[PDB]
């Protein structure tokens, strides 16, 4: 007997998961709660050759109305996943175990977005995520974005740094903060280590990195992220709401429409000249710390753009 | 690799947002 | 300098990459050949901002006419060391590759079989496509609930079962699987069940909305067997569903004469196809590509 109008994909410890939970309790709609982490031990799926028979322990599941997809838990290596002795044990049948699960609840995701469930980050944009692909989609598409340099060649590295001036390097897909480009890494002993991956680098933008978030085509808010430096010995971050243009709004409206998202928190962050780059969209970007230092409500919002799906 | 703190667990949250 | 009018994704040691640089030199056009093998110890990519800034080897490659997608992606030593750091980097060099191909794509590529692909290609969802759009498909079940199979055997019949993805040889049910100890082994098991079909394996090639050819697998024989055009439609169509230029799929045919699409082929071989059945695969495809430079 239980409602399945909306669901939220993720493990019930998720801060983001429990918050959504209870940002729809509050609102009347119990979520029917997804967790693929318990999928083969301690849940059941059957799938029928018809997109409709979807069976979920025991309950048939054709079309919720609406998703949040907070994480499939695709990869041994993903945010909220302990696979670390499973993996030190094996790393090959692990790494099977983890593309066995995802073929099968991707295959559930992909059914109801067919069935017409409106999903909030569906799988798919994935390959529109890419962040080499993504930055260009949206360069060609007249949104302004870091002059960029992905590569694993150290020439090129140093003919865009005498192109561009101060430059900072970060990862390719991510997994690390970005760091400032100092003249030790361009030293040959340690550029040539891009040999053993490509990086990112890009061009030192000095202005104020802000965060919009933007839901079914609308802005909900944009947080300015400062680092208060006043003191070395607490540096802090203080984050504002401030209020963007039009234009920077409809920027990041098309941009979301672009990449395909329909909840995103995208970091956008101006030049010296005081306007701003688009720097990358997220599929599925938290808010939990953005609400509490700037005093917004960023889950509510989505809430009721889920609970409006059932309508 | 060039980036070493990559897969350093120092999980890092530098890949919860994606 | 090169041609990179057509571009063939793959390595050298390659059969097929052989087969496919073979025929298309033979044609007349000179391919490239992106060996991504080679790609962060060996070869340099460099992507910049604008879609066409890429540039391979020094040399830049924006917008090839048509490319062939076979492969894209030794680690025990670094993954018993630090296997969260050695995937990370699997990903950042898979991430740089698969962005090459994804702009190709955008700026105008005929990428024959684009990794976009893969979403519709995931099996459990991919039948459920091709059925929900009217097309013959077994009846099936994906599951790891013993009551379920239980039950899905006794509507359907003898049935048989096909693993989750991937290799294995299609097995039989048998009342003896059924038992609480042999059947409870897809507790944490999961396989595709589906109704047995008694007809021939045939595989149907499609490039371009035209089936080349079709082979009743029958030391094997396959030998050619031409089909309906209704088929053949049903063809063309399960390929335009899932989104795939070249294809290799297996249909079987019911104990009623009717066909049922089992499953289609990301990248499918054709080297121990064409030299068991006398047809030719590689020709239509580089003709494809071929064509494709006059778009
Ligand atoms: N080109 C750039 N110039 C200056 N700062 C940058 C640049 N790119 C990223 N950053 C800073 O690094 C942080 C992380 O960048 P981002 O692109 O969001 O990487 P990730 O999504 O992997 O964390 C951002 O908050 C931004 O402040
Ligand atoms: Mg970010
Ligand atoms: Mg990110």
């Amino acid at each position: 007997n239980l409602d399945t109008s909306i669901v939220v994909v993720g493990s019930p410890d998720d801060l983001h998961v429990q918050s959504v939970t209870e940002g729809l309790r509050a609102r009347g709609h119990e979520p029917y709660v997804f967790d693929t982490q318990r999928f083969p031990e301690e849940m059941t799926v059957s799938l029928g050759e018809q997109g409709a028979s979807i069976f979920v322990d025991g309950q048939q599941i054709a079309r919720p109305a609406a998703v949040y997809l907070r994480s499939l838990y695709q990869s041994p290596g993903a945010y909220g996943v302990d696979a670390d002795k499973a993996m030190q044990d094996n790393w090959r049948r692990t790494l099977l175990a983890f593309r066995e699960r995802s073929t099968l609840m991707s295959a559930v995701l992909l059914r109801w977005e067919e069935a017409g469930t409106a999903v909030y980050n569906s799988p798919r944009a994935s390959a529109n995520i890419t962040k080499p692909f993504q930055l260009a989609l949206l360069r060609d598409a007249g949104l302004p974005v870091p002059r960029s340099l992905w590569t694993n060649d150290p020439e090129a590295v140093r003919r865009f740094h005498a192109e561009v001036g101060d430059c900072i390097y970060k990862p390719v897909a991510g997994g690390a903060r970005t760091r400032k480009l100092e003249a030790k890494d361009l030293e040959a002993d340690r550029i040539e280590r891009l040999s053993a991956a490509p990086v990112c680098f890009q061009e030192l933008l000095t202005g104020d990195d802000v965060r919009v978030y933007v839901i079914d085509d609308q802005v909900i808010c944009a947080l300015r992220i400062v680092t208060d430096e006043i003191d070395f010995r607490q540096a802090e971050e203080r984050i504002e709401a401030i209020e963007i243009s039009d234009e920077v709004k409809d920027q990041c409206v098309r941009a979301a429409k672009l990449v395909g998202l329909r909840y995103t928190g995208m970091d956008i962050k101006a030049g010296a000249d005081g306007n701003y780059r688009v720097l990358e969209l997220n599929a599925s970007a938290m808010f939990r710390g953005f609400e509490g230092r700037a005093n917004v409500d960023i889950c509510g919002p989505l809430c009721d753009a889920l609970i409006a799906q059932t309508k | 690799l060039f980036i070493e703190d990559l897969g350093k667990v120092t999980t890092t949250l530098a890949i919860g947002e994606e």
